[PDB]
């Protein structure tokens, strides 16, 4: 149903969700986060069962916070998402499984900026750049077209401009305001908010 | 209970002490002791009425006087230092 | 001999409950009053460190609202008493919309007192004073480890609890009132301890019928010292 | 009673094995603690260098959460489980709770589950005795002690390990909280501590702050050489 | 069925009808929708009866443990986070709950709201029921930060009248509650009529 | 629900009762195994206590494969027992893998058995050394376990009566190189070493491991070879 | 009446069975690590040196863990088997569960736990064996550690072994290496340090046991070196020998 | 002495005595009479405190509107096995629908008591019931034991010196079967009167009585219906 | 196959006075096209000042009546004394929830005295949720009595009518007035009435007979 975007660059990860959490009609709220801090280099973000979403955060951050704490270092991106996915796998089949819809966004000090993608069917994926939701069709191709891998991020921020230009043109719903993270050599850095005027 | 404060008067009046203190108190500290021992506790209050110039024995000299023979002279000088009950 | 809870006497049972009996009186004492003004109760501190901060030390707790408490001797088996306790009441107000009496509560209790089981866990070690005001009033009542619970009109247990009976044999009658029972038991108390009555040593426990609520002094409590 | 199993009452109505494990307590290395008003500070002493070892595994000091600080006594294994299942625990409060997790109900955590785990039958109970220092509540400084019999209590200063009185009764000559919260009679104070250290080797010596919003802060034995230095300096002002 | 609450400037707003009905056929008018919590929290039954009812006080309860044991008042979003909780241990067996949660926070207000689904939210205004987004569209209207306290019992009561007003689901009395920072206040309770007869002019 | 072990360490560390155990063994009974270049000889001599019993009843050369033959150090009671567990934990390997299972997989599995029922005390440990052999991938085997769990390996080994005499007997008699029928010679000519005098087709009871397999032998051959066996 | 200790104090401050573990310890073979930066070396000694064996195990106290990851033994040996199965089972079933080979630390805090769980409770005898650990990461490199029957676990450099190496650690405090990951440095060291504390005559090879641990281009890999480099060290060291006696 | 401390180990004499040890437990308590007429069964026990300002210990106390009991001894037992009664009252009472028949409830008592006097690992239970039921044959008079060999009777005593009290019984039991409730009350503190020291009257708080009839709920009574029947009584002979 | 629900009639009212409770409900007892029996008062006296009406599903009504009666001694033979109309309430609420996967199909209504010793009704729905209002009217006449009764006792969408607080026979007379109109019309409602009466005094009981078609 509803969008973010998680480019990969060459040492940076550009990202973009958005604040809505609508109720089938009206939108119940605008300022809505989907962006959790997972540890200093690395990031979640979540598209699914709105109950699901929550408890699945717990564990999985209460639990990789539970890593860091107790061993006393951050885990690879690569083990997370296969710990995750791991989870999602052994959740499905069971008297309770969850349908949510991921991408993970890592950074190693050697392997640099890492980026994953998960299902609501537990798969793995390593991507250049990934989306969720109906917009994912419309976004990826504009971002298949003008894609450089290595790419500034400012050109990243540009087309990320554009993108979103073209997502206020041919979709349906309004999703006005999207929030942008970030990932660099140092870690997570909230970059501006992001709305258009329409008219 | 109550023969130990017998004592205490026995052993109170036949010493120079003040007349101003109490004993049941030191009946309480005394579970399970013998009229000779309470004659020991009123010489060592003694003993306190000597270091200091103590002619009218004060309750705190009988008070270190049991805290000494019940406590301080067990085995060694250390029964207690736990808390857990108060 | 009679090493166990499953081994009685050739004369009573096996004594280790009354073991734990042997283990109330190491404890501080306490002395509760039912004046048909209010159950009043107090205790004593013996704080040792002044690194040992006063507060952190409890031994009235509010289990309702018009219902307070009393340990002696272990304090850890006596907080799963009040958890439980506050738990049960909760139920009672739960499914009846009500306060428990004082006097269910302390049967409510008395029926784990002795529920210890190794198989089929240990006994305990602490005897208890309720504070409460029911329908009846004033309500107050001792238990002890064994469960065996009776109604004491003024009960003190602890270190020195004899003469603190005896001599409160001496000074309770029915028709008391309340701040006299206050300052009765602080003399009491003061005869009893060995260091200096001040703020520290002691603190109250005040429920009545137009104040259940705050069974408790505070400062006015240095005002009652300084009053004696 | 005998001095057998946890069950038994003595006859003067005892249980035996509880102080029997507060020997190893007892018998174990001593560790130091005071809150700051904003700067609370600890340190163990005795690291007792071997020559041929690492030593960031025998670490006694860690954290459960960013706010708390773990310092324990007695033998190590058993505050190891205590560690790896209070930070299970902190971490579901965490879970459960959003809110920073407090000091009080941890301890009451760890005091109750070594409380639950000695009534238990055949189980023996941790030797050990930890320190536990947060401030949390608007930075709230706090230290509660435990005990082998599982007591939670809140101090304002603490020092344990073999030969807890004559520090602790140092710090009673030392108790002076009118400085009102200059850190630096913090630092001093740790300085003081150590000071009175039953050795005071000057290189056995380890000491972790934490300014109530801060990590944890391990200092280097040349700025505390500079603490001992300064310490003796005014030593040598006190003639 | 139409509830809403708003907090702002001066504290939490908490409005409600009280009209309860079985299908076609009401039940009764006079059902007190806003179930009080404690004299620092009130709940709302928006969905399911016994299940706000019973899940309400068993909350309620919750927190009477958590303040008895910690000596301390609890948090608006740790009852809300818990009653998510209990909620999400039934998830799919068919529960109706929707309610919204109020209380004050040392942080200040507190707002939250928790939906059977597991949707807990926090927010600035929310409404539920059938005629709800007749409120939000009323209160959206009229909706600031620094409204005063009898301009939101006007505001808040003049859109229960339109949602009242124009579902054929709301109506009986309209219960109007006002937690401030030290604890709730009741302010009123008025018939549908009353506010006819003054608001038609 | 009693075994919380029953073994203690004695004053000086060691083990009472295993000690005791292997006591029980050593006390037992002198027999043989060899191993030999192409398959593995074991042999006992199996006197009945009367004139009375069937020797076509109890068999204590056992196999457990049809590759892998087996004896004992111990009691009947017993052997029988921990051999219904080996067989069915190589039909545990046959189910899991499809394929005949290697002797030292037996060896792992069977003594990490036997070293579990060490562990605890409301039962005895066995008192059982095992002699195993098998004629696995081209190379025979022969590995001489313990009660106490653990396990050995031997160009040949014996156990019991005049154990150092026939051990030293097979290190002098024996040697690295021999074949199936000079192991079946030098394995008389040490179960006459300390054996009595009469010694029949049904005292004597062979069982060999070529590479072509496990065979039992008979009363028959036997009385064809060890009719003056030298 | 029929409780022996099992979980009991002594009425002091201390613990009866685990006394008497180290009893058994110190009764056992010896083994050691080295300081070395580039792998890591074990040396071993081999008990029941009787000749009419077979020894086709290539390996008696060495134990290859997981893939870059060994370890020496000392003390009842199928117990400790049952400690490698296990031990395999819970680092391999950390692989499983993150395509991560272990950071080789928590395995052995964790085989402590195991040990410890059977020191408070459970009422039996513990495990009555200390043992190494030797293996590489990409946090610390190469690592030396030793159990402990306390669940205590340390960090080392040089490693101890009982009786039969007291001497060996005065020898290795004596004889401390520093900078050098020169690893026959560690062999002609290592085989000083068996050429002494051993009684073995003149430094046998069937008595002892050497098995190193390399990074070699992200393999890591284990030489379970032969014997007649050890028989060229051995030559090597008694040529050492006479480099000691040129002084007289 | 070895044997005999345990349950299950048989003494050479064949005696376990630790059942006889259960009974001196049971001696321990406070005497009580139970008695019936023809038509109304009367139990009476003695009160007694711990101290002055503490009140007086009960013994009788209700179970079922037919069913009445007095105890003496332990009381952790004794309220266990109240709840097991009055469990078992509401047991049939629920599934049944009739009131119980008294036998078939103490047949049940004895064999929910035969286990822990039989299996290792459970105590024998410290207990003075006297019982007085109405079945469809009126009233009845049980008496118990730890060792679970309950009898019946028509009146009984147990506790500390009843055996006067039990003397008085004998030489009364021809009175008890036909004189109605008041006297046969009078009757009853007339057998609690002996086991006192005569030195000291019975009081108004110190005693518990309790009555249950063919028409009548078993109901107890203490200081206020108990003062008319302190009063209409002789003094005793000095 | 099996069904576990069946309707089996009644109607309940309940009107809670200024210091008594008026409970009337009929006794005609029947199912689909079959009368049971005309003799089955759903009224129960509980206490002194508390008589429950319970209507639906009947061994429902009689399964949970004797749980009701067995808590009731739990409480008075725990307690030493008698339950409050509200704690019945609280305690029968929670029983309606524990059973709330597999519910009883039964309506429920609790008449009788506050501890001031004024009306008390507590309506109830086969789930479990409750109040007290002034009077009560559940079973298959619920709508056909409702706003008569909104016309008389609340004296609603009435212009310039006072509201006279409801004497004891004239509320009487009301309640054999509605059970005549509704016994008209509805065709699980007859051949008789059983009312119940909670006073300060004690609970009257008085039979009414209706029509026998």
């Amino acid at each position: 149903m509803e969008y973010l975007i998680g480019i990969q660059g060459p040492d940076y990860v550009l990202v973009a969700s958005d604040r809505v959490a609508a109720s089938n009609i009206v939108q119940m709220k605008d300022d809505h986060d989907k962006m959790f801090k997972m540890s200093e280099k690395i990031l979640l973000l979540c598209v699914g069962e709105a109950g699901d979403t929550v408890q699945f955060a717990e564990y999985i951050q209460k639990n990789v916070q539970l890593y860091k704490m107790r061993n006393g270092y951050e885990l690879s991106p690569t083990a997370a998402a296969n710990f995750t996915r791991r989870n999602l796998a052994d959740c499905l089949r069971s008297r309770t499984p969850y349908h949510v819809n991921l991408l993970l966004a890592g950074y190693d000090e050697h392997e640099g900026p890492a980026l994953y993608y998960m299902d609501y069917l537990a798969a793995l994926a390593k991507a250049p750049f990934a989306a969720h939701g109906y917009g994912a069709f419309l976004t990826l191709s504009i971002l298949d077209r003008y894609y450089t891998p290595t790419i500034s991020r400012e050109r990243a921020v540009e087309l990320l401009r554009k993108c979103l230009e073209e997502l206020q043109k041919r979709f349906i719903l309004n999703l006005p305001t999207f929030s942008v993270r970030i990932i660099d050599k140092n870690g997570i850095h909230d970059l501006d908010n992001i709305s258009f005027p329409k008219q | 209970l109550e023969g130990r404060t017998h004592i205490f008067k026995i052993h109170a009046r036949s010493m120079s002490v003040e007349r101003d203190i109490r004993f049941e108190l030191l009946a309480r500290l005394c579970p399970n002791s013998t009229g000779a021992e309470i004659r020991s506790v009123c010489t060592e209050a003694g003993m306190f009425a000597i270091r200091a110039r103590r002619k009218i024995a004060t309750e705190k000299d009988f008070l270190e006087a049991v805290n000494k023979v019940i406590k301080s002279y067990a085995k060694f000088s250390a029964t207690p230092r736990y808390m857990t009950y108060n | 001999y009679d090493r166990g809870v499953n081994t009685f006497s050739p004369e009573g049972r096996l004594f280790q409950v009354e073991y734990a009996i042997e283990a109330i009186k190491l404890g501080s004492t306490a002395i509760g009053i039912q004046t048909s003004e209010g159950v009043c109760l107090a205790v004593e501190k013996r704080i040792t460190s002044p690194l040992m901060e006063p507060s952190s030390i409890e031994k009235i707790v509010e289990i309702d609202a018009h219902i307070g408490c009393a340990m002696s001797g272990l304090i850890a088996d006596a907080k799963t008493l009040i958890d439980k306790a506050r738990v049960e009441t909760q139920n009672h107000w739960f499914t009846y919309n009500e306060t428990m009496t004082v006097e269910s509560v302390t049967q409510a209790v008395s029926n784990l007192a002795l529920q210890f089981g190794e198989e089929d866990s240990r006994p305990f070690g602490v005897a208890l004073l309720f504070g409460g005001v029911d329908e009846k009033g004033p309500q107050l009542f001792h238990m002890d480890p064994s469960g065996t619970f009776v109604q004491c009109d003024a009960r003190a247990i602890g270190s020195a609890s004899e003469g603190a009976q005896s001599s409160l044999q001496e000074v309770y009658h029915k028709s008391m009132t309340l701040k006299e029972a206050i300052k009765s038991s602080l003399i009491i108390l003061k005869q009893v301890m060995e260091e200096k009555l001040n703020a520290t040593n002691i603190e109250l426990a005040t429920v009545q019928p137009g104040q259940n609520f705050h069974m408790f002094t505070k400062e006015e409590l240095e005002e009652v010292i300084k009053d004696i | 009673s005998y001095d057998r199993a946890i069950t038994v009452f003595s006859p003067d109505g005892h249980l035996f094995q509880v102080e029997y494990a507060q020997e190893a307590v007892k018998k174990g290395s001593t560790a130091v603690g005071v809150r700051g008003r904003d700067i609370v500070v600890l340190g163990v002493e005795k690291k007792s260098v071997a020559k041929l070892q690492d030593e960031r595994t025998v670490r006694k000091i860690c954290a459960l959460d960013d706010n708390v600080c773990m310092a324990f006594a007695g033998l190590t294994a058993d505050a190891r489980i205590v560690i790896n299942r209070a930070r299970v625990e902190c971490q579901s409060h965490r879970l459960t709770v959003e809110d920073p997790v407090t000091v009080e109900y941890i301890t009451r955590y760890i005091a109750s589950l070594k409380q639950r785990y000695t009534q238990s039958n055949g189980r023996r109970p941790f030797g050990i005795s930890a320190l536990i220092v947060g401030f949390d509540f608007d930075g709230t400084p706090r230290l509660y002690q435990t005990d082998p019999s599982g007591t939670y209590h809140a101090w304002k200063a603490n020092a344990i390990g073999r030969g807890a009185k004559s520090v602790r009764e140092f710090l009673e000559k030392n108790y002076t909280d009118e400085a009102i919260e200059t850190d630096d009679l913090t630092i001093k104070l740790v300085i003081k501590a150590l000071l009175e250290v039953v050795q005071s080797g000057g290189k056995n010596i380890e000491l972790a702050v934490m300014r109530r919003d801060q990590s944890l802060k391990i200092l280097n034995p040349e700025e505390i050489e500079k603490y001992v230095a300064e310490i003796e300096k005014e030593k040598e002002e006190n003639e | 069925t139409t509830t809403l609450a708003f907090k702002f400037r001066h504290g939490v707003i908490v409005a409600a009808d009280s009209r309860a009905t079985a299908g076609a056929y009401i039940a009764s008018q006079t059902v007190k929708k806003v179930i009080e919590i404690n004299p620092y929290l009130l709940g709302t039954m928006a969905g399911g009866a016994a299940d706000c009812s019973f899940w309400e006080r068993l909350l309620a309860r919750q927190c009477r443990i958590y303040e008895l044991r910690n000596k301390e008042r609890i948090s608006v979003a740790a009852a809300s986070k818990l009653l998510a909780n209990m909620v999400y241990q039934y998830k799919g067996m068919g529960l109706s709950m929707g309610t919204m949660i109020c209380g004050w926070d040392k942080r200040g207000p507190g707002l939250y709201y928790v939906d059977s689904e597991g949707n807990r939210i926090s927010g600035a205004t929310f409404s539920v029921g059938s005629g709800s987004v007749y409120a939000y569209g009323v209160m959206d209207r009229g909706y600031s930060y620094d409204l005063e306290v009898e301009q939101a019992y006007d505001l808040a009561r003049r859109a229960i009248y339109q949602a009242t007003y124009r579902d054929a689901y709301s109506g009986g009395a309209v219960n109007l509650y006002h937690v401030r920072e030290d604890g709730w206040i009741r302010v009123s309770s008025d018939n549908v009529a009353d506010l006819h007869e003054k608001y038609s002019g | 629900g009693y075994s919380f072990s029953l073994t203690t360490f004695s004053p000086s560390g060691k083990l009472v009762q295993i000690e005791y155990a292997l006591a029980a063994v050593a006390g037992g009974a002198p027999s043989v195994g060899i191993k030999a270049a192409n398959g593995v000889v074991l042999a006992t001599e199996k006197k009945q206590k009367s004139i009375l019993y069937d020797e076509r009843s109890v068999h204590k050369v056992e196999p457990i494969t049809k590759h892998i033959g087996l004896v004992y150090s111990g009691m009947g009671p017993d052997y029988r027992v921990l051999v219904h567990r080996a067989r069915k934990l190589a039909q545990q390997y046959y189910l899991v893998y499809q394929e005949p299972i290697p002797t030292a997989q037996l060896v792992q599995r069977v003594a990490s058995v036997m070293q579990e029922y060490t562990q605890s005390g409301g039962v005895r440990p066995f008192g059982v050394s095992l002699l195993i052999c098998g004629w696995n991938e081209g190379r025979p085997y022969l590995f001489q376990s313990d009660p106490s769990g653990a396990y050995f390996a031997w160009k040949a080994t014996a156990m019991g009566k005049n154990y150092v005499n026939g051990k030293t007997f097979l290190e002098k008699r024996y040697n690295e190189d021999l074949e199936l029928e000079d192991a079946i010679h030098t394995a008389i000519l040490t179960l006459k070493e300390s054996f009595e005098g009469q010694m029949t087709e049904d005292n004597i009871e062979v069982g060999i491991c070529n590479e072509a397999g496990f065979r039992r032998l008979t009363p028959t051959e036997v009385k064809d070879y060890l009719a003056a066996i030298a | 009446r029929y409780d022996s200790r099992t979980t009991i104090f002594s009425p002091e401050g201390r613990l009866y069975q685990v006394e008497y573990a180290m009893e058994a310890i110190g009764h056992a073979g010896t083994c050691l690590g080295i300081l070395a930066n580039d792998g890591v070396l074990l040396a071993a000694e081999r008990r029941n040196i009787h000749k009419l064996l077979d020894e086709v195990f290539f390996s008696e106290k060495i134990y290859k863990l997981n893939e870059d990851m060994a370890c020496s033994v000392a003390g009842i040996t199928s117990d400790a088997n049952v400690l490698t199965n296990e031990l395999r089972l819970i680092a391999q079933r950390y692989l499983l569960q993150y395509q991560e080979p272990i950071p080789c630390e928590q395995l052995v805090t964790a085989l402590c736990d195991i040990k410890q769980a059977y020191t408070q409770f459970g009422g039996k005898r513990p495990f009555g064996v200390s043992l190494l650990y030797i293996g590489w990461d990409k946090h610390y490199g190469f690592q030396l550690y030793q159990s402990d029957p306390s669940g205590n676990y340390g960090g080392w450099k040089a490693t101890c072994i009982g009786n039969n190496s007291a001497a060996a650690v005065s020898m290795l405090k004596q004889d401390y290496k520093e900078g050098e990951m020169t690893l026959k440095s560690a062999l002609a060291l290592a085989i000083k340090v068996l050429n002494k504390t051993m009684d073995v005559s003149k430094l046998s090879a069937e008595k002892v046991e050497i098995a190193t641990l390399t990074r070699e281009n992200g393999k890591t890999v284990i030489r379970v070196l032969k014997q007649k480099e050890v028989e060229q060290l051995i030559k090597k060291h008694e040529e050492e020998e006479a480099k000691a006696e040129r002084e007289k | 002495n070895q044997y005999d401390n345990d349950v299950t180990v048989w003494s050479p004499q064949g005696r376990i005595h630790q059942i006889e040890y259960a009974m001196e437990a049971v001696k321990q308590g406070s005497a009580t009479v139970g008695l019936k007429s023809k038509t109304h069964a009367v139990l009476v026990a003695l009160k007694r405190a711990q101290s002055e300002l503490a009140a007086h210990q009960k013994k009788i106390l209700h179970v079922d509107n037919h069913i009445g009991i007095s105890i003496a001894g332990l009381t952790a037992d004794a309220r266990l096995l109240c709840n097991f009664m009055r469990q078992e009252c509401l047991d049939s009472r629920f599934v049944f629908d009739r009131p119980l028949p008294v036998s078939r409830l103490v047949s049940l008592i004895g064999s929910k008591t035969q286990i822990p006097t039989q299996r290792y690992g459970r105590r024998p239970y410290g207990v003075g019931l006297l019982i007085a039921g109405y079945d469809d044959m009126g009233p009845h008079i049980f008496q118990t034991c730890p060792s679970a060999n309950y009898f019946d009777c028509r009146a009984m005593s147990i506790g500390a010196r009843s055996q006067s009290a039990r003397t008085y019984l004998e030489r009364h039991m021809s009175e008890f079967m036909e004189c109605n409730l008041n006297e046969l009350v009078k009757h009853g503190l007339r057998a609690l009167r002996e086991t006192l020291p005569a030195e000291q009257d019975l009081t108004t708080k110190n005693v518990s009585i309790g009555i249950v009839g063919k028409d009548l709920e078993f109901t107890i009574y203490d200081d206020d219906d108990v003062s008319p029947f302190l009063e209409g009584l002789e003094e005793r002979p000095q | 196959r099996f069904s576990p629900y069946v309707f089996n009639g009644g109607t309940i009212l309940a009107i809670a006075g200024e210091d008594f409770a008026i409970v009337a409900s009929d006794t005609r007892l029947s199912e689909g096209f079959s009368i049971h029996t005309r003799d089955s008062p759903k009224c129960y006296k509980l206490t002194d000042k508390t008589v429950i009406g319970c209507s639906g599903f009947h061994g429902d009504c009689l399964t949970l009546t004797k749980i009701i009666e067995a808590r009731l001694k739990m409480y008075k033979h725990s307690n030493n004394k008698a339950m409050t109309t509200g704690a019945i309430a609280a305690m029968l609420s929670t029983i309606l929830y524990s059973r709330r996967f597999f519910p009883y199909y039964v309506y429920n209504i609790i008449g009788g005295l506050d501890e001031e010793g004024k009306g008390a009704v507590y309506s109830f729905d086969p789930v479990g949720s409750y109040q007290r209002d002034s009077f009560k009217a559940g079973g298959s006449a619920s709508a056909m009595l409702q706003p008569l009764l909104d016309n008389q006792v609340g004296f609603k969408n009435m212009q310039n009518v006072e509201h006279v607080p409801l004497s004891l026979d004239r509320a009487m007379r009301l309640v054999k007035d509605v059970f005549i109109s509704a016994a008209e019309r509805d065709v699980y409602t007859g051949d008789a009435l059983r009312i119940c009466i909670v006073t300060k005094e004690g609970i009257r009981e008085e039979t009414v007979s209706l029509r026998k078609d």
